[PDB]
RNA sequence: AAAUUGAAGAGUUUGAUCAUGGCUCAGAUUGAACGCUGGCGGCAGGCCUAACACAUGCAAGUCGAACGGUAACAGGAAGAAGCUUGCUUCUUUGCUGACGAGUGGCGGACGGGUGAGUAAUGUCUGGGAAACUGCCUGAUGGAGGGGGAUAACUACUGGAAACGGUAGCUAAUACCGCAUAACGUCGCAAGACCAAAGAGGGGGACCUUCGGGCCUCUUGCCAUCGGAUGUGCCCAGAUGGGAUUAGCUAGUAGGUGGGGUAACGGCUCACCUAGGCGACGAUCCCUAGCUGGUCUGAGAGGAUGACCAGCCACACUGGAACUGAGACACGGUCCAGACUCCUACGGGAGGCAGCAGUGGGGAAUAUUGCACAAUGGGCGCAAGCCUGAUGCAGCCAUGCCGCGUGUAUGAAGAAGGCCUUCGGGUUGUAAAGUACUUUCAGCGGGGAGGAAGGGAGUAAAGUUAAUACCUUUGCUCAUUGACGUUACCCGCAGAAGAAGCACCGGCUAACUCCGGCCAGCAGCCCGGUAAUACGGAGGGUGCAAGCGUUAAUCGGAAUUACUGGGCGUAAAGCGCACGCAGGCGGUUUGUUAAGUCAGAUGUGAAAUCCCCGGGCUCAACCUGGGAACUGCAUCUGAUACUGG
């Protein structure tokens, strides 16, 4: 129910930089991200549009770590829900608790975030909650506890999300280690470069 | 039977057998005295037999051996019989 | 004769009752004349866990229907709190 | 004012009794068409009065025999 | 405010093309099974086949406030003591708390199971009249006075047993008359006729024959008319296939009369009439429980009827009735049959398609568990007893949902493996190393909620002649949990206990090396000596506590085309015509209002589906409200079109 081997495959699978690392360094110096994982990464074939679209959706998953019977029930929510699927989608998939936790500065990567989530050192609206998968509604406070405030974890994250870019829908203050979820965020506020599109004719064939 | 209610069950039920059997023949016994009345034809014994058969008629309408639509069905049948004759 | 009670329905250590009006040969569950409200036992005392309408309630014990205990106690806690 | 139904009689050979068929107009459940359908019932006709093709109105009511349910209100059209 | 915002194609006939046409695939889904694998939890599900046969335990009892009673244990008791004189230990007493057996009342027709039969004796929708209805409930009355029995018991006695027989005794709210008798039954009427039962709590005095009568309250009893509920009955429409089944029917269709039922009715009988059903599929044959619903689909449809809820049928097979308000009765009765068992050989006993469970069948489906603590049920004034319903627990990855199997850093990129133009590339920050963390599992400590009640006390009110008893209402005290070591919380230790399955020629995401049309693969179109298709390895792709294969339904399939297809040559115009049933029908006026349309009313069970919220840490799940249930009937109008 998780992924725990190598991650930078992953991101050059993908041939973009899915964040599986913390940053201390460019994923340039640590890995091929131009090629292709395995014997054959050298070669690149022609994508058929199934290709393209299941490229796409694998990329949107492996970015927020969700397996594909969760990302199903996502893909079914938002086309339940009114107004377009794939802002929906999206929406639905930065709601989750260890999404916004790694957003908020608490995690260096989605990984740490969604062990810190899972491993009780998160707390919302003052209540440990536990669930990576937990969807986070507006006005939601989101802090970490007494007990894990004392990790050095935190404390690299927090200085690691100083030097990333800072997301509109969060109020975050680093001393009291704490978060507010504001809104959830409209399709401009996400990155540019992923196609819903794709994910909605995948899924929708 | 195999439950002791059961067991006490049958006994009672063939009590009330043979009791509701004696009733029901004594019944039956007087109402065919009427219609025996009727087949010959004697008007007189025809009144007398049914005089004699309504009291118990309906002592066991009321008593629960016969329904009360029964009791009456048998003396509307048995006047509208004798009302033929005289 | 005709009985107010509880059905007991939703899930394991999670029980909701019904409060209908049925006739007590029936099962519990089963076939019943008409629904006068509900009970949560569990509430959390930040919602509402009694809803049982009062005046079809006593419409049906003017007309003889009887009311279980468990009902009873629920239509004196409505009446004290209402 | 009560509830009734009228019919054309096809048989009366029977005593006391006549043969109403009620014909409807009822659409196809599947290709939409209007398709002709016809109801015949046992109507009880006390005093013999209609004979066959009289266009009858019946209402229903007791059993009456086996087979016979509705009885006889009155005669609109008289077999002619 | 919302609650129809919904529709994808691809491979394969040919040297190639277009069309036709079938086969196959990509999607969902399941009561699933098998193979490999397998950490935890929540919620659900779990004999689809043999309605095959069943060992064993439980699944329906209850009331002493109906009754005679006392056999058992607990007490009171009068009288006799072992005697270590305050332990008193046994002789007799229903005196009472209770209670085995027995009569009696209510319940066993509910609850639980299965889908054999049933193609309409059923179910669904909508109507109707000729009916009954225990317990619950409203109103009005009555409730008087007697008798004969009988179980238990006693004595004798027959049987291996099961179970009886005879004689005697006793009680009742058991049974039977008498009186009474109307807004009840019969009858137009006069009139005739029909019922009952007590028990319990307490008590001021008066009167007691020392049991108590007398007062009051509660409860029970009988009669009638209603309510509610349940059930019985009737009509219309709908509800599989077959014409390689076209005629069927003698109680058959109807009528009069007798009977019968709670009730209408050929329900039954006598007689009379000669009918009735059928091409709108009667009759016959095969299959089948029906529905709300479930799956699929854009929809229309197609398939289906496990769990949940309603209805029906069945209870070893066939038949039958008895009791009862209700049965022709799962755990009742009688008979017959098959089978199994006990036997003293004369006779007996039984029916898991109740809960577990066994053998068998099968590809396949679980424990011979805990508790009545909650809901409901039966009985009881109540306490309470019973409840395999039910609440839970056990087993199974069977499904859905959630979480974990770590996180960060980590190179000239170690070793080995694989490939290599022998330069190197890839496995690969992957590992090792370092720093950190401890969800879940393991050990220990706290700890809600499901719990309402019930009991004992007092106080107030009502009732009453009564400041008793009883009912209601406040408060006080001590308690009521199977789950259970609960959920949840807190502490400890250590990455420590936790990743597999399928695939990589195209459809279809994913490529190289090595070993001869053989071995083998294959859902539809490879292998005859450098095979991305066989087998192994490296690498990669997709899912992930699962992954694949098989079986099955719908979709794609516009491939049964109503929405939504065709027939010159691809499958398809009868060889031609006349013509009954049927289908359709020029044009105008009037009328009707059947089709059609509009509005309203009733109904369309709950659950489910959908929308907005709420509670479970999220989800699954539970749940409030709404929408929906596209249908049917009735009533009132419209008159353009179809029909008369």
């Amino acid at each position: 129910a998780r992924y725990l081997g190598p991650k930078l495959k992953l991101s050059r699978r993908e041939g973009t930089d899915l964040f599986l690392k913390s940053g201390v360094r460019a994923i340039d110096t640590k890995c091929k991200i131009e090629q292709a994982p395995g014997q054959h990464g050298a070669r690149k074939p022609r994508l058929s549009d199934y290709g393209v679209q299941l490229r796409e959706k694998q990329k949107v998953r492996r970015i927020y770590g969700v397996l594909e019977r969760q990302f199903r029930n996502y893909y079914k929510e938002a086309a339940r829900l009114k107004g377009n699927t794939g802002e929906n989608l999206l929406a639905l998939l930065e709601g989750r608790l260890d999404n916004v936790v790694y957003r908020m500065g608490f995690g260096a990567t989605r990984a740490e975030a969604r062990q810190l989530v899972s491993h009780k050192a998160i707390m919302v609206n003052g209540r440990v909650v536990n669930i990576a998968s937990y969807q986070v509604s507006p006005n939601d406070v989101v802090s970490i506890r007494e007990k894990a405030k004392k990790q050095s974890r935190v404390k690299a994250a927090l200085e690691l999300a100083e030097q990333r870019e800072k997301p509109t829908w969060l109020e975050v203050d680093a001393g009291k280690m704490e978060g507010t979820f504001k809104r959830k965020p409209e399709r401009s506020d996400l990155s540019a470069d992923i196609n819903e599109h794709l994910i909605v004719e995948l899924y929708s064939k | 039977a195999n439950i002791k209610s059961a067991k006490k069950r049958a006994i009672q039920s063939e009590k009330a057998r043979k009791h509701n059997a004696s009733r029901r023949s004594m019944m039956r016994t007087f109402i065919k005295k009427v219609y025996a009345a009727i087949e010959a034809g004697d008007k007189a014994a025809a009144q007398k037999a049914f005089n004699e058969m309504q009291p118990i008629v309906d002592r066991q309408a009321a008593k629960g051996l016969i329904h009360k639509n029964k009791a009456a069905r048998h003396k509307a049948n048995l006047t509208a019989q004798i009302n033929k004759l005289a | 004769m005709v009985t107010i009670r509880l059905a007991r329905h939703g899930a394991k250590k999670r029980p909701f009752y019904q409060v209908v009006v049925a006739d007590s040969r029936n099962a519990r569950n089963g076939r019943f004349i008409e629904r006068v409200g509900f009970f949560n036992p569990i509430a959390s005392e930040k919602e509402e866990g009694t809803r049982l309408d009062l005046d079809r309630i006593a419409h049906w014990v003017g007309q003889g229907a009887t009311i279980s205990d468990r009902v009873a106690a629920l239509i004196k806690e409505v009446n004290k709190a209402a | 004012k009560i509830r009734t139904l009228q019919g054309r009689v096809v048989s009366d050979k029977m005593e006391k009794s006549i043969v109403v068929a009620i014909e409807r107009f009822v659409k196809h459940p599947i290709y939409g068409k209007f398709i002709k359908r016809t109801t015949k019932l046992h109507v009880h006709d006390e005093n013999n009065e209609c004979g066959i093709g009289d266009v009858v109105e019946i209402r229903e009511c007791r059993p009456l025999s086996k087979t016979k349910s509705w009885t006889l209100v009155r005669v609109v059209e008289k077999a002619v």
